[PDB]
């Protein structure tokens, strides 16, 4: 998961 | 600038993010976005012109922010859908299983369903707790963008998810996408904001  | 959910805005002439929702705070105009987009006082621009600065944010932990805009902006109770628009009618939180859509400057308007609530995102910067998960696809750039139901009920703003090497989660099947959004409710109470509706 990554911001976007 | 006409303030619409889903449209591009840059931060300090660097990053890009999407407008969430037009809101007000007494006589002050604003839009809600993702906290990770900017730090307090960064400058927001739309199509090259200054529109406002970040008034407040929380990131990580949560992922939220509001930009206060100059008087010259036109707030609208709409979210971009191609050349069309979805009217913002309120903020009833849909339940797991509801259909939902999101709008952002990278992937345009995408729909899917909400698959889980209260999910934690482990970002490099720190954990982000309480996010709702949807399976509509998204790409780098969509952050801060609107999540709304067809009926016009505002759900939240785009935080993150599982982007593949191509910059989005559009090439992977809906069942494998984890697209995370920050709930709008607590952002509205936290800052004393009112949604612009139509």
């Amino acid at each position: 998961a990554a911001p976007i | 600038a006409n303030i619409v959910g889903g449209i591009e805005y840059s931060i300090n002439n660097a990053s890009l993010c999407s407008v969430g929702f037009s809101v007000t705070r007494g006589a002050t105009k604003g839009f809600v976005t993702a906290g990770h987009c900017g730090t307090v006082n960064a400058t927001a621009r739309i199509g090259g012109a200054v529109v406002g600065t970040f008034a407040a944010r929380v990131f990580p932990g949560n992922d939220r922010a509001w930009v206060s805009l100059t008087s010259a902006q036109t707030l609208l109770p709409r979210v971009a859908n191609g050349s069309s628009f979805v009217t913002v009618r309120g903020s009833t939180e849909a339940a797991v299983g509801a259909a939902v859509c999101r709008s952002g400057r990278t992937t345009g308007y995408q729909c899917g369903t909400i698959t889980a609530k209260n999910v934690t995102a482990n970002y490099a910067e720190g954990a982000v707790r309480g996010l709702t998960q949807g399976n509509a696809c998204m790409g780098r750039g969509d952050s801060g963008g609107s999540w709304i139901t067809s009926a016009g009920q505002a759900q939240g703003v785009m935080s993150g998810g599982n982007v593949q090497s191509n910059g989005n989660n559009c090439g992977i099947p809906a069942s494998q996408r984890s697209s995370l959004f920050e709930r709008l409710q607590p952002i509205l109470s936290q800052y004393g904001l009112s949604l612009v509706t139509g």
